């Protein structure tokens, strides 16, 4: 109710204060203002959410000012708050509130403090802009707004250059996706004139009576934009390297904020993807092949942050399938559950790595149940939901609904993909906690007790469970394509996923409960290391994407260390100076040759006159 | 009416600063600030008082104010100053850049300082005269006399006669590369006037009657190449741009503000105003060569920007990448593309001026020019690198800056007219990011132990921060709210495009 810009201005304005109070403020006042910006954002979001319930799920639009206006090119700062956008706002202004409230305690004790609460507010503000935008332009401001903020937070620690160098590969890769995204934007203005989503929805079939061949180029290249920003095969590079930053920024980037932009673009243009069915099924095709890639790389390396990261890649592509199977509201339901567990799962790991005191390993710790069971119950709750366990979990309803929709689509390969994904999620569910928290503690993890993080831990504990699954997100305000329902086989698919999850959990527990010598043998077997090296390269994709253009780019830069065309158009000066030196040497000073010059001028003048 | 006065205040101020040099030494700094204030007052008065939102289809001749005066009556050479809408944007930009030039030169007393400022006002007044020029000879005379006083700036003030590298390479390439092509376009002017003199029978140097002169095909093509050569050595185009990095890396950064922010404007001003309307069919034939040179310029400048190790040559090689978008914009048949070029062009000046002021500011803080020698100065400087981060951010297409809307409406209009050369062109944004981050990480991110001299750092004065704060807030308002200046330029851009469309 005329309060949409307060979900953008109040964070953004707070950034400006912390961008110029470069450490001159104290700890406490900086901490309060940084959390209070996002806190006011959540409160204003809640007011418009309960008023949206009082609106009868009727959308509310607010134009602030027209951005630019040429007589055929009309772009305005239009904000649309409908059911899909309200849910995507709900995730951000809750999760960013919860993640940032933890950062009020995690950040203290070290420098770069006002700096970090400056760039987090900008990061949040850019994500709110993307999901409330009504024009594809303003939404483009959202895409590279949040990309620059990921650069400022991945490379947050500027002292050592590993994390200071890891951010630019993400920056290069996200701008390749943004070029791919803007390509479809040019094509949509050339073909359909107006970039507003709804006016586009009932203008697309009116303009398309004759020619359709070029719309696949628009939509396929639009798809290339959506996939790159979050995670997918053609551009899956940077999510391992994004873990080099601090724990709270990894949660913000990987859990529900920045990675939930590629989901919002496919979901918002769902009618636009319904104008072409094969580009819609192609999302699921690429989704089905990335669940096969993103899973077991969590098992391979000994970095906990790389574990949580390959799981996020697997889950985002799992969504792309869910959107490719024409189950839109179910996918956002998966997102509503997915934000809760991932953020806590990431955050709890940070608290324990504070207690680890520079371990960064999964094979040298054990018996951590006796250290502090609070983090033990944090991983436990997260693991159950991820594995699709039927015991008081939140997300299992979302997996059950999308597989029901997927088998209502009727693609046996997609259920095979879904079945192997459920098995693969259950494999890396408890293997991490069994290899880390169980064994012997030769290096003590000193647990830290404090109410400042315990209260959000309890809030995240009560939210990530099935109590949070009862909060139905607003999906009746957009009226999307209806997610089809199947009955009778719902119980059959539910028990099938439960058996698959239980078998995977029991196999991980059997890997734990064994001697682990067979695990050591397959971690020492030469074909095992070949596959480990092959999936260190991750189907050679980072290998291919470096060695396809990078050293050619460095080679042409090494060929451009001196500027060629400046030199090759200096040859007039070179020829003139050298020819001038020759003419000076042609002069002698001996007066006989001066008179010979006079005779030889007379000879040539008479000759040149006699040839005329 | 106001136009004779508005090109003469720079020359009057140079006379008075050098007159009062005998009276005092702290006078010309304070004289120069007020005189440029009067220049912007008349320029802003024309913006507000004039009908900037005028008729979009009032023909090719349309001017808010116009001056005529007989100068050499034997050829009809006249002082035909006449101001259009987009010309008025150019005048207000150079008045603001002149204020920045005279503010950066504050607290700079030398053996002679009045000589520096009479030269400073002379070169800025020359650019104003090019911007208000409809007679061809007046345009050419002003084009070539703003080019002589910068040579004295690079020579006697590049360094005070200690090293010979500030004259014999940098300043000399700057002078020759421009003047040879200036003489080329002069004989192009003369060939056009002579074919008009055969057609009608009057010796005229005026733009309105030379606009529609009858010329046979295969003749005006050579004159269009003759105009474009002089218009391709001033703004950096692919074959002839070797003068730009040498000129910016040696002149004082106030002279570099003149050399980058406003001397690069006049060539695309002339491509919009003097080359496109006079030669419609020649430009229609030459268009694809212009598109190929434009895409080559963007990719080439970014690679050479990534590969360079110093800072002045770094920003100097961003400029050649930026102007490729403008050249492709001009050589297309789209109104939106031209209006994108104008906002990109004003933002180009505003995004190069702040960087050059700050690069010169950083050098006089640390007394070291090489970028890779330093690193990790963020813990030492308190306001320089934060403001510098946004200017490096404003260089690429970051929204909320004017550069994004500029480059990106060109791409809309460019894809409207021709698909394949535009889809190549868009990739310069990715390359814009890599040299932007290279600048940022090599200079400011890291450890201060990279250089011994990075351990004792001075403070920053109030007036430099004031003139940096004004540019960052001015550039953000142009990025968020670019409507007022687009409504100003609509009619001038529209009639050029309508003539380029209808005359073919």
């Amino acid at each position: 109710m005329n309060m949409l810009a307060l979900t953008i201005i109040l964070p953004l304005i707070g950034f400006v204060l912390l961008a110029f109070s470069r450490g001159r403020w104290s700890e406490n006042v900086s901490a309060i203002v940084g959390v209070g910006s996002v806190g006011l954002a959540a409160l204003v979001t809640a007011f418009i959410g309960v008023d949206f319930f009082a609106n009868g799920e009727q959308t509310y639009s607010q134009p602030l000012w027209t951005w630019m206006s040429v007589g055929d090119f009309n772009i305005g700062f239009n904000l649309v708050l409908d059911g899909l956008s309200l849910t995507m706002l709900s995730v951000v202004t809750g999760v960013g509130f919860l993640i940032h409230m933890y950062a009020s305690w995690y950040m203290r004790g070290e420098e770069g403090y006002s700096r970090f609460f400056a760039y987090t507010n900008l990061f949040i503000a850019s994500m709110v802009v993307l999901v409330l935008a009504d024009n594809l332009l303003l939404m483009y401001l959202g895409w590279e707004g949040v990309g620059l903020c990921s650069y400022l937070l991945i490379g947050f620690y500027y002292t050592d250059p590993k994390n200071g160098a890891a951010a630019m590969k993400a920056f290069v890769v996200t701008r390749v996706g943004d070029v791919f995204l803007a390509f479809a934007l040019f094509i949509l203005y050339n073909e359909l004139g107006t970039l507003n989503f709804r006016e586009m929805v009932e203008l697309a079939p009116a303009h398309f009576a004759d020619g359709n061949n070029m719309l696949m180029w628009a939509t396929l290249m639009l798809l290339g934009g959506a996939v790159g920003k979050s995670a997918q095969l053609p551009l899956q590079t940077w999510l391992a390297d994004a873990m080099a930053g601090p724990t709270p920024v990894s949660a913000l980037i990987h859990a529900a904020t920045m990675v939930t932009a590629g989901v919002y673009l496919i979901a918002r243009t769902h009618g636009l993807f319904l104008m072409t069915p094969e580009v819609l099924h192609l999302v699921g095709i690429v989704g089905a092949v990335t669940l096969l890639l993103a899973g077991f790389a969590a098992l391979v390396q000994t970095d906990i942050k790389r574990v949580l990261a390959y799981s996020t890649m697997s889950q985002i592509g799992y969504m792309f399938l869910a959107l490719g199977v024409q189950a839109w509201d179910a996918a956002i339901f998966h997102l509503m559950t997915h934000a809760f567990f991932k953020a806590l799962l990431f955050l709890a790991s940070g608290s324990v790595i504070l207690a680890c005191h520079h371990e960064q390993n999964i094979f040298k710790m054990g018996g951590l149940r006796k250290s502090i069971p609070l983090v033990y119950l944090c991983f436990l709750v997260g693991g159950a939901a991820l594995s699709a366990l039927p015991l008081v979990t939140a997300g299992f309803f979302s997996k059950d609904e999308i597989l029901a929709g997927a088998m209502a689509n009727g693609h046996i390969n997609l259920m095979v993909a879904g079945l192997v994904g459920a098995f693969m999620t259950s494999l890396y569910t408890f293997r991490m906690i069994f290899i880390v928290f169980h064994g012997k503690e030769q290096i003590h993890a000193h647990a830290v007790k404090g109410v400042t993080h315990s209260l959000p831990l309890i809030v995240l504990l009560i939210l990530s469970t099935f109590v949070g699954a009862l909060i139905v997100p607003p999906l009746q305000g957009v009226l999307p394509q209806t997610t089809e329902l199947a009955h009778g086989s719902m119980l059959t698919l539910e028990i099938t996923s439960g058996v698959v999850a239980v078998v995977g959990i029991l196999l991980a527990a059997w890997l734990w409960l064994g001697k682990r010598t067979l695990v050591t043998s397959i971690a020492n077997s030469a074909p095992g290391r070949l596959l480990s090296t092959w999936w260190y390269n991750a189907w050679g994709f980072d290998w291919l994407y470096d060695k396809v253009f990078v050293k050619p780019f460095l080679g042409i830069a090494w060929l451009l260390k001196r500027d060629p065309l400046n030199s090759m158009m200096n040859i007039p000066a070179v020829l003139s100076r050298f020819a001038g030196k020759g003419l000076l040497l042609s002069e002698n000073g001996y007066l006989r040759w001066y008179v010979a010059s006079m005779s030889i001028g007379a000879v040539v003048v008479l000759a040149l006159l006699m040839v005329l | 009416m106001l136009l004779p006065w508005l090109i003469l205040i720079p020359f009057i101020g140079g006379f008075l600063c050098w007159q009062t040099e005998r009276f005092g030494v702290k006078v010309p700094r304070w004289i120069a600030l007020i005189t440029m204030g009067l220049t912007l007052a008349l320029s802003l008065q024309l913006w507000l008082q004039g009908g900037y939102s005028l008729t979009q289809s009032a023909g090719i001749p349309q001017w808010q104010s116009e001056f005529d005066m007989p100068w050499i009556p034997r050829f009809g050479i006249s002082i035909h100053l006449a101001i259009d809408g987009l010309s008025l944007l150019m005048v207000v930009l150079t008045g603001l850049l002149g204020v920045l030039a005279v503010l950066c030169s504050w607290k700079e007393i030398e053996k002679y300082q009045g000589f520096f400022h009479l030269n400073l006002m002379w070169i800025l007044g020359g650019v104003i005269g090019v911007f208000l020029a409809i007679d061809m000879f007046l345009f050419f005379f002003f084009w070539e006399m703003m080019l002589v006083p910068m040579y004295f700036l690079i020579a006697l003030w590049g360094h005070k006669a200690s090293d010979g590298k500030t004259r014999i390479t940098a300043a000399t390439k700057f002078f020759i590369y421009t003047q040879a092509s200036g003489l080329v376009m002069l004989i192009a002017i003369l060939a056009l006037v002579f074919v008009h003199y055969n057609a009608t029978g009057v010796w005229t140097f005026n733009y309105e009657e030379l606009l529609n002169t009858p010329m046979s095909s295969g003749v005006e093509y050579l004159l269009m190449l003759g105009f474009f050569i002089a218009f391709a050595v001033k703004m950096p185009v692919v074959p002839l741009h070797g003068w730009l990095p040498d000129a910016h890396s040696q002149a004082p950064t106030a002279g570099s503000v003149d050399l980058a922010g406003i001397l690069l404007k006049t060539a695309a001003y002339g491509l919009l105003r003097f080359s496109l309307p006079l030669f419609p069919n020649a430009s229609a034939e030459f268009a694809p060569i212009a598109m190929w040179l434009g895409v080559i310029g963007i990719f080439y400048g970014a690679w050479m920007a990534f590969a360079q190790t110093d800072i002045k040559r770094l920003i100097a090689y961003t400029s050649v990448s930026h102007m490729g978008f403008v050249l492709i914009a001009i050589y297309t048949g789209s109104q939106l593309a031209y209006q994108g070029a104008v906002i990109q062009m004003i933002a180009h000046g505003l995004s190069a001026a702040g960087l050059f002021i700050l690069c010169g500011q950083l050098y006089e803080r640390i007394h070291t020019r090489d970028m890779r020698m330093m690193g990790g100065l963020w813990s030492k400087m308190k306001w320089l690198p934060a403001l510098s981060l946004f200017f490096a951010v404003a260089t690429l297409g970051m929204p909320g800056t004017g550069n994004f809307v500029g480059e990106f409406m060109i791409l809309f209009g460019s894809f409207q007219v021709v698909p394949v050369i535009t889809v190549i062109s868009t990739f310069g944004l990715v390359f814009a990011s890599v040299y932007s981050l290279a600048m940022l990480h090599r200079a400011y991110f890291g450890k201060a132990k990279s250089q011994i001299a990075s351990q004792e750092l001075p403070g920053m004065s109030l007036r430099e921060l004031f003139m940096i704060l004004l540019l960052v807030v001015l550039l953000v308002l142009l990025g968020f709210y670019p409507q007022p200046i687009l409504d100003t330029s609509h009619s001038a851009i529209g009639n050029i495009q309508q003539w380029f469309v209808n005359s073919v």
